[PDB]
């Protein structure tokens, strides 16, 4: 797309600026939105365009996908650390912090942990595993 | 002050409300205030 | 013979129990197999009536749990005095209190929201409250915000001792059942000893405090030349300036009230009747003479009851004597038995005491909203428009809940309480031995009211849309005049028998206009067709709350459906899809439904309120003396069809939230949109049903049993009253935040 | 003692006897109505219930109806709604008729019903009741109709005004 | 007229007879248990419908099973 | 205008027949209508 | 639906009145969606018929508040539920037998409507509402405007 | 006694409700990261 530019060359995005006041919020993020794809409206706006961006559209994904693996790593094996101690029944309505703990400590190097989960064949349940309805 | 001396409407009370229901174990002391109170304040 | 008795030491204090919740019940103290433990937790922590057998046992909870009640409401009150102390703009509205608008609670500068920190006048950034605060505490002497902040101490303090008065008669010196059975002890202590030593206390004050306080600040002094209120007392030759036809000293200005001389007391203690036309307010002087009169009148009423001195009246046998060879001939119907068997209804139980002190505590709450706009009693108070409204419907709302929950606890005492021997064909059991003449007449007069009020709305929107406005019912054509209530309007106005009160009491009753600021404080509020049809519409409201209510009451025990309905208990969903479908016939599905009804009718009285004030009632006033209402008679005319409120109420009024982006009103538009969110959010829960969900998480459990990420505590959907709670719940959430937004984004963009 | 009675001394009835129905005078005036009255065909049931109810009805629309600001025009108006809402009413009591006498009336109308406040179990006690509340309707409505719409002429006779 | 059919899956733990309101449900001997007996219902023109019975049953997915048919006058509980 | 009227040709027939097959018809339909809805099948 | 005919609609309503701007600049957060949408173009539809007259619209506006009595009619049937009813209906019987000079007398008892019934009866309001409601508006949005 | 308040203290939702509370660091990250922080910006 080449519509979008960006917000140092767009007349409607300086008009923003001019009529600014500061107070703590409309100088310093606002000098840092005349990097970004600026419509012709003077708003920021999140286009997907080649290289360019190909950076900037990985680091919210990486930043994200990495920290929602690392609460579903550390919550899914503190899940199975007290199946296997027979407690699970009240081990979960009581958490065991020293083990939740160290179940996150597991979980920083979660991407290279999955992988040997999926590698060794036990990350997923085998079909007749698994209590279904009759189907 | 001077005249007033609403101990007559207590008087007329010691006499009367002391054929209530248990009389036992001075209500009607009480009692003829806030009915001398009432009319000594109610003929002004 | 009236005794205190307790025990010692009953329950030790440990955390044993908190390490292991869900003891109060066992079914909940051994394990939580599925997520319907952790609601069951919450529903049942308070059901006391559950968690034990003894109303020994029972009442001591009850006891202390009011203690700590008592220490949030003070934690509550505490935080209202230190935010006027120390983030509000209390000083500068007391110089002056007209264009300074009253703001505690400033905001953060984080996220932008410091925008919400609106100009309040006098170059203070906040928010604009509506709760009447100041208002309140100008008329109880406050000046500075020095008394603020030691009164919000002295309510931290307060709250501590409730905390320690709590655990004191629970774990310490618990009473045991013979103090708490003696009720008839506690309505002297309680007429004689709080209403009435409180409002002779209050009384106290307003005297020594609030009348020599606001009379200075009614001349202008500006907060320099204000005495504190010691000063009042410790300089006794101070308050002689100021009602000079007292004595005013230790023993020789008191004598007047021990010889009965009470003439010196004119001047302090009035009986004008009217408002203060430099505040708007009720002459205080008024207010501390109603105190007075108060005071005497509830101490001498506290001792009507006979305690262990043998002089009094029992309860006991003044019920059991309202049988029949001892009535009125015209209602000498209810029974030979008549009331006996009823003093231990309300003596062996406590949702019967709970059904009747909400009842009257709701029904008092709304007569204090109708009572506190027709007459303000504040200084500056009817001339904050945002304060007015928001006072009234604060109080009609929280009124109406309260009722609802009177007639909960009324149907939770037929199916938990209710004792057929005492209770033999005395009054209570003649009631239920005739619930079909009740429920029948009951919902015809349901329905009566319903074409009578709503059908004549649905006749008018038809008449004007067809363009015939002359057989509509208006003003101008088929006029419904309020007869019997503009006479009682009459009758307020021509007594001013009562001769004394020279003053109208209640301008809304007629005579005279208020203007304050150039705002009017209060008008005569005129009756015409468009307040017939609109009482009428209350009317039916109240009625339909009431019959879903009493319905649930009376049909709590048994119907012809189910008769042992009182052995499924008081919150069960159904009875199964036999008999056509038993959905929904607990009484505690009456309670349910009846929350939409009081729903509906308070906020069609709260909508009666708004548009009728700016229509009629507030407004300004010019340089000649007419008055230029808010919407400027749009009432009248307009409110008789039901498009005319969607277009010129809701429409039209809610200009000021929707346009209340990019300025202060931006987080009312913000709640405007998030009430509308929770009203629809709701209807998820009270349109579908558990079987549906439920199916919808073995779908999703086999997603995390696939994974092995499947949890022990089995996910259950919400049980069937657990999600009509929750659909209940958020449309009466969501349905009043965006009614909150809508009354507060109006009257805090124009004053 | 107690005035409210079990309903004919029998407690297991779904009713009570009380003031409003079982009351001296009040058996008096409801057993005495036209539905009700002892020794009338059902002819002269319907016929004295139609006439009361023709009458009555011309009068919501002669006055608050549509028609109501002229003079001539009212009566119609008025007389129009007594003729329809008793053409259907009395349609709706031959159908009634019809469809609950088919042989074993399900209800209040079965040959041991022994039900006092709805005496006319028949289908041959129906078909008068109908004639005599349409025709009795029709003539209320006309007389009312008459009566409206002579009222000058008629105020001034009950004012001396024809000498 | 409901259809209460009763399975072989049942325990004789005898509950779906108490819960019954209308008295269909009763127990005949059997052998398929321990308990030796077996519900049966005898009386279903008088089944309401009200499903009590099925709460009732532990087996897991229950013995007993209400079939909501033709509706009559006695099996939606009319007094009217 | 002040009136209903036609420009259309047989303006009368709206005249008549809005009033039949709205207020004056279904009443004689509602009541054949139901008298086939509850007749004994002997 | 609702979301597919009034992003239909608003879009295309800003590309009719001239204002494609209203549409781009404020449909990105939803009190655009309500201010620029539905309270900015209620205005004619309400007025079709006010205090001082009537125009063509008057239809309109009586079936876009038409179509709000039937859809709030409709919760009636989906959030009350069918044994409340029945309960009700059952005294409403008693009345009817114990009272004099009524001589009708149900030939089928009247019982509160089913379950499966009830919810469908209160998805034809839903329904009959939600396309009463939306018809106006678009209608009387569109053609007060406009031609 | 301190050995079933502690247990308390991490139970189910005191564990939930400090971790929302402990969860605030989009309050101090977003107060002086210069709040305005939109995805073309940080790095
Ligand atoms: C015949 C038959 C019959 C009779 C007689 O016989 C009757 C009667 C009664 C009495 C007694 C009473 C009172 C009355 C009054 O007030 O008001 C009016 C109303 C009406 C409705 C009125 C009506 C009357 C008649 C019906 C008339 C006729 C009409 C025409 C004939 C039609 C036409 C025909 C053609 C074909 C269409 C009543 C009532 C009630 N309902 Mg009752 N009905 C009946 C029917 C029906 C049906 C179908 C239904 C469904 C819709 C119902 C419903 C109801 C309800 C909700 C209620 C109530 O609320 C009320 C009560 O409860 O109380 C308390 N219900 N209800
Ligand atoms: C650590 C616990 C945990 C883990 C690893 C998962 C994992 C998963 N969930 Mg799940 N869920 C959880 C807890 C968890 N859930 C809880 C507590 C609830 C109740 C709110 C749900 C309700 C839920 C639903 C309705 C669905 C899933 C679905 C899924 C799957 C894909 C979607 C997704 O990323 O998550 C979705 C996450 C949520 C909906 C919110 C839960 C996340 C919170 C933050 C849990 C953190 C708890 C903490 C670590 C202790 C995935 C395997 C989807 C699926 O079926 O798979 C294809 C699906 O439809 N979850
Ligand atoms: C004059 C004596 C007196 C006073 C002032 C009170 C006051 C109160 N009682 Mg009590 N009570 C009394 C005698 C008294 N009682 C006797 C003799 C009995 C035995 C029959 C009881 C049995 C009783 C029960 C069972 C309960 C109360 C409760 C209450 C509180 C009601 C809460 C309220 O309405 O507003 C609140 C008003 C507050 C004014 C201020 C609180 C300040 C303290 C607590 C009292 C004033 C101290 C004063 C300076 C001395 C209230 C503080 C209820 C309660 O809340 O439990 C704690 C309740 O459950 N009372
Ligand atoms: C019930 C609460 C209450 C309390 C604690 C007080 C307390 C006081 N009053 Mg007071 N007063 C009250 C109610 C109260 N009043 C009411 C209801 C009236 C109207 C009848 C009065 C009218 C009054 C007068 C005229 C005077 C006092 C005065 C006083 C002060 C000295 C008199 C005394 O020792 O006793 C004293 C601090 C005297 C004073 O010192 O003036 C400042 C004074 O002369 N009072
Ligand atoms: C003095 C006031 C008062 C008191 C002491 C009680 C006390 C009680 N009520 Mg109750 N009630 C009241 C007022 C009161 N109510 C009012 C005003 C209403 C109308 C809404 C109700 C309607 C009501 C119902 C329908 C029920 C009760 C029940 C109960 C019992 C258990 C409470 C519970 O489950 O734990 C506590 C539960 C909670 C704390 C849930 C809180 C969630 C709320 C809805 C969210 C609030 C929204 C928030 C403000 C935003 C308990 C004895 C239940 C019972 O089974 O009785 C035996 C029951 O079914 N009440
Ligand atoms: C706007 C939607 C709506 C409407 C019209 C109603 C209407 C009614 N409700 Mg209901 N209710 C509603 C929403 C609604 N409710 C919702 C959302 C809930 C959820 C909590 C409930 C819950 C509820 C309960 C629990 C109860 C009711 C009851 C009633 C009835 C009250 C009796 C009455 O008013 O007589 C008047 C009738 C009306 C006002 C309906 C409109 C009448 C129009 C204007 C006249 C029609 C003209 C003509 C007849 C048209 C026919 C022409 C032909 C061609 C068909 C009534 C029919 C109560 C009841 O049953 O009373 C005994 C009852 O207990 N409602
Ligand atoms: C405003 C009204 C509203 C809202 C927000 C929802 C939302 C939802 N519905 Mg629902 N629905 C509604 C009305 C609504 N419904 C009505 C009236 C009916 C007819 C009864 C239905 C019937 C229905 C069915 C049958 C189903 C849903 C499903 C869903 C969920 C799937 C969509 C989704 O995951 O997005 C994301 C979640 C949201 C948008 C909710 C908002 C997130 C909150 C605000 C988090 C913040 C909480 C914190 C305290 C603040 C979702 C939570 C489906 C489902 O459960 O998917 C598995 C499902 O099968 N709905
Ligand atoms: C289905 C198509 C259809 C529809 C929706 C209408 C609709 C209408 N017509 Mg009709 N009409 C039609 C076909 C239709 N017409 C045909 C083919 C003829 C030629 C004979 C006529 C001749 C006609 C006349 C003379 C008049 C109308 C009039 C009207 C209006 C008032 C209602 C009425 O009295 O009509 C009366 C009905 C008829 C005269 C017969 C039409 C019936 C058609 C032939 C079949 C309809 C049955 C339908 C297919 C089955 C569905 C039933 C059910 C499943 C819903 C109304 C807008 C009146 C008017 O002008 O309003 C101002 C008027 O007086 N129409
Ligand atoms: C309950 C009661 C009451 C009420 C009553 C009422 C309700 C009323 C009424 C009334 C009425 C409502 C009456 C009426 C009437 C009528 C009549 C009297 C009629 C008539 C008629 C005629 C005579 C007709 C004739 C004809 C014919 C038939 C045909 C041809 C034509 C002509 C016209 C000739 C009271 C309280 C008071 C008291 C007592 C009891
Ligand atoms: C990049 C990009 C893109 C695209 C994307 C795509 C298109 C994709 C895809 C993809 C795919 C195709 C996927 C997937 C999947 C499959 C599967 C099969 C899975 C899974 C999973 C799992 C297995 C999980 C696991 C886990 C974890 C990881 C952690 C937590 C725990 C759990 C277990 C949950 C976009 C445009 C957006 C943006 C820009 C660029
Ligand atoms: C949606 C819905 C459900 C499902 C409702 C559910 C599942 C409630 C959802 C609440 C969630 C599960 C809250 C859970 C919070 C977790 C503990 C996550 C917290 C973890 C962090 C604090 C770390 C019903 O069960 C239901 C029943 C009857 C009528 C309508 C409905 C209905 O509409
Ligand atoms: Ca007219």
């Amino acid at each position: 797309n080449t519509t979008l530019v960006p917000c140092y060359k767009s007349p409607a995005f300086v008009e923003r600026m001019k009529n600014a006041p500061d107070s703590y919020y409309t100088t310093k993020p606002l000098k840092a939105y005349s990097q970004l794809l600026c419509g012709e409206d003077g708003l920021p706006r999140i286009a997907l365009d080649r290289l360019s961006l190909a950076v900037d559209v990985a680091i919210p994904i990486a930043i994200f996908l990495y920290t929602a693996g690392f609460i579903g790593w550390s919550g899914r094996s503190y899940l199975q650390a007290i199946k296997k101690q027979d407690k699970a029944e009240e081990k979960e309505v009581f958490i065991d912090v020293p083990l939740f703990i160290s179940c996150m400590v597991m979980a920083l190097f979660w991407p290279m942990a999955v992988i040997k989960e999926l590698l060794a064949g036990e990350l997923v349940a085998k079909d007749e595993e698994i209590p279904i309805s009759v189907r | 002050x001077x005249x007033x001396x609403x101990x007559x409407x207590x008087x007329x009370x010691x006499x009367x409300x002391x054929x209530x229901x248990x009389x036992x174990x001075v209500a009607a002391m009480a009692f003829g205030h806030v009915i001398g109170v009432a009319i000594v304040l109610g003929l002004t | 013979e009236v005794r205190v008795v307790v025990d010692n030491d009953p329950v030790p204090t440990s955390f044993q129990k908190w390490s292991q919740p869900g003891h109060f019940d066992r079914t909940l103290a051994k394990g939580a197999k599925t997520t319907t433990w952790i609601w069951n937790l919450h529903a049942n922590a308070h059901d006391f009536d559950t968690h034990t057998s003894d109303l020994e046992d029972i009442s001591r909870k009850i006891f202390a749990a009011h203690f700590g009640h008592l220490a949030v409401v003070f934690i509550w009150l505490s935080g209202m005095y230190f935010h006027g102390a120390r983030f509000s703009n209390f000083e500068a509205w007391m110089a002056n209190p007209t264009g300074i608008k009253p703001s505690a609670q400033v905001v953060w500068p984080i996220f932008g929201q410091e925008i919400l920190n609106g100009d309040m006048g006098g170059g203070f950034h906040g928010i604009q409250i509506t709760s009447g605060l100041f208002q309140m505490w100008r008329a109880a002497g406050f000046t500075n915000t020095f008394q603020l902040y030691c009164t919000a101490i002295g309510g931290l303090v307060m709250a501590a001792l409730m905390l320690f008065a709590g655990w004191f008669h629970y774990h310490k010196r618990a009473p045991k059942l013979e103090w708490f059975q003696n009720t008839q002890s506690m309505l002297n202590h309680h007429l004689a000893g709080l209403l009435g030593l409180g409002s002779l206390g209050w009384t106290g004050h307003l005297i020594h405090v609030s009348l020599p306080t606001n009379k200075l600040l009614d001349t202008g002094v500006a907060l320099k030349d204000i005495p504190l209120p010691h000063e009042f007392i410790l300089n006794p030759s101070l308050m002689n300036k100021l009602y000079p036809h007292a004595d005013w000293g230790f023993v020789k200005g008191v004598v007047p009230f021990f010889t009965l001389q009470w003439g010196h007391f004119t001047d302090f203690l009035t009986f004008k009747g009217g408002l203060n036309p430099v505040t708007g307010g009720l002459w205080l002087t008024d207010v501390a003479h109603h105190h007075l009169a108060i005071a005497v009148m509830f101490i001498i009423a506290g001792h009507m009851y006979r305690t262990n001195w043998g002089i009094g009246h029992s309860i006991k046998e003044m019920l059991d004597d309202a049988r029949t060879p001892n009535m009125l001939p015209f209602l000498s119907f209810i029974g030979p038995v008549g009331h006996k068997g009823l003093f231990e209804v309300l003596t062996t139980s406590w949702h019967a005491q709970l059904s009747i002190n909400l009842a009257m505590l709701g029904s008092l709450s709304i007569i204090i909203a109708h009572h506190m706009y027709a007459m303000p009693p504040y200084p500056y108070l009817a001339t904050d428009y945002g304060t007015v409204v928001s006072l009234f419907t604060h109080h009609v709302w929280i009124g109406g809940f309260l009722i609802v929950g009177g007639a909960a606890h009324a149907a939770i005492y037929m199916v938990r309480d209710y004792d057929p021997e005492q209770n033999f064909n005395n009054v209570l059991d003649r009631v239920l031995r005739h619930r079909d003449a009740i429920i029948s007449h009951l919902a015809w007069v349901c329905q009566f009211l319903g074409f009578h009020s709503f059908a004549m709305y649905c006749h008018n929107d038809t008449m004007r849309a067809f363009g015939r406005p002359q057989d509509m019912f208006s003003d101008t054509g088929i006029q419904l005049q309020p007869v019997f209530a503009q006479w009682l309007q009459h009758i307020h106005t021509m007594t001013i028998a009562a001769p004394n009160l020279h003053d109208p009491v209640s301008y809304a009753f007629g005579g005279g206009v208020v203007a304050v600021g150039g705002k009017v404080a209060m008008m005569p509020i005129t009756l015409g067709t468009a307040d017939f049809l609109i009482h009428h519409i209350h009317a039916f409201t109240i009625h339909v709350t009431v019959l879903v209510l009493l319905k649930g009451v009376l049909f709590a025990r048994s119907s012809r459906l189910i008769p042992d309905k009182a052995n499924l208990g008081f919150r069960f969903p159904c009875d199964g899809p036999g008999r056509g479908g038993t959905c929904q016939v607990s009484a505690w599905d009456h309670v349910f439904l009846g929350l939409f009804w009081m729903y509906n009718s308070l906020s069609m009285v709260i909508f009666h309120f708004f548009w009728k004030m700016q229509s009629d009632v507030w407004g300004t006033v010019g340089a000649d003396g007419v008055v230029t209402h808010i919407t400027g008679g749009n009432f009248a005319t307009s409110s008789i069809t039901n498009n005319g409120w969607l277009r010129d109420f809701l429409w039209a009024q809610s200009t000021q939230v929707i346009t209340s982006y990019n300025t202060s009103l931006s987080a009312y538009g913000l709640m405007f949109l998030g009430g509308h969110f929770i009203f629809g959010f709701s209807l998820m829960f009270l349109f579908s049903g558990r079987g549906y969900w439920q199916e919808l998480i073995e779908s999703i459990v086999w997603a995390h049993n696939k994974l092995k990420v499947a949890p022990a505590i089995q996910p259950r959907a919400l049980s069937i009253i657990h999600g009509r709670a929750v659909g209940v719940a958020h449309y009466l959430l969501g349905g009043i935040v965006t009614t909150w937004a809508f009354f507060l984004a109006r009257m805090t963009a124009f004053g | 003692n107690d005035i409210i009675k079990p309903f004919k001394g029998d407690p297991c009835l779904g009713n009570l006897s009380t003031p409003i129905n079982d009351s001296p005078l009040a058996k008096a005036f409801i057993n005495n109505l036209p539905a009700y009255r002892k020794g009338l065909t059902p002819f002269m049931r319907g016929l004295e219930i139609g006439m009361a109810h023709g009458y009555f009805l011309v009068g919501p629309e002669v006055v608050i109806g549509p028609l109501r600001e002229s003079a001539h025009g009212a009566n119609l108006s008025g007389l129009i709604t007594a003729i329809y809402i008793a053409v259907s009413a009395c349609l709706g009591i031959s159908i009634f008729a019809i469809t609950t006498f088919q042989g074993n009336p399900k209800g209040s109308y079965s040959s041991y019903s022994k039900d006092s406040l709805r005496p006319l179990r028949t289908r041959e006690e129906w078909s008068q009741l109908n004639g005599g509340i349409f025709l009795g309707a029709m003539g209320g409505a006309i007389f009312a109709y008459l009566l409206l719409e002579n009222f000058d002429a008629l105020d001034a006779i009950l004012r001396g005004a024809v000498n | 007229s409901h259809t209460v059919k009763i399975y072989d899956t049942c325990i004789g733990c005898t509950q779906c007879v108490r819960a019954c309101p209308t008295d269909v449900l009763e127990m005949v001997p059997w052998d398929g248990c321990r308990a030796g007996q077996i519900a049966s219902s005898p009386r279903t023109e008088d089944c309401v419908g009200c499903k009590r019975c099925e709460t009732a049953c532990p087996t897991d997915f229950l013995s007993i099973r209400v079939y909501l048919g033709a509706e009559t006058t006695r099996s939606m509980g009319l007094a009217y | 205008m002040t009136q209903l009227t036609g420009d259309y040709a047989a303006s009368w027939l709206p005249w008549i027949m809005i009033p039949l097959v709205f207020y004056i018809l279904p009443f004689p339909v509602f009541a054949i209508l139901f008298l086939w809805i509850q007749k004994e099948a002997s | 639906l609702g979301w597919v005919t009034f992003y239909w609609h608003w879009k295309h309503l800003s590309i009719w009145q001239g204002n494609v701007a209203q549409f781009n600049e404020s449909s990105t957060y939803l009190m655009g969606w309500f201010r620029d949408y539905l309270w900015a173009n209620s205005a004619q539809l309400i007025n079709g018929y006010n205090p001082y007259g009537t125009n063509n619209l008057a239809v309109w506006a009586w079936m876009f508040l038409f179509g709000h009595l039937a859809w709030a009619v409709s919760f009636m049937f989906l959030i009350t539920w069918r044994g409340y009813w029945q309960e009700l209906i059952e005294t409403l019987a008693w009345a009817h037998e114990q009272t004099p000079l009524s001589f009708g007398y149900w030939r089928d008892k009247p019982v509160a409507l089913s379950i499966v019934q009830a919810r469908l009866v209160g998805l034809t309001h839903f329904t009959v509402g939600y396309i009463a409601t939306y018809g106006a508006f678009l209608i009387a949005s569109t053609a007060s405007k406009f031609g | 006694e301190a050995r079933y308040l502690f247990r308390y203290l991490s139970s189910a939702p005191v564990v939930a409700t400090l971790a929302l509370i402990i969860i605030s660091v989009i309050l101090i990250v977003l107060n002086y990261l210069f709040p305005g922080l939109q995805y073309g910006t940080f790095f």
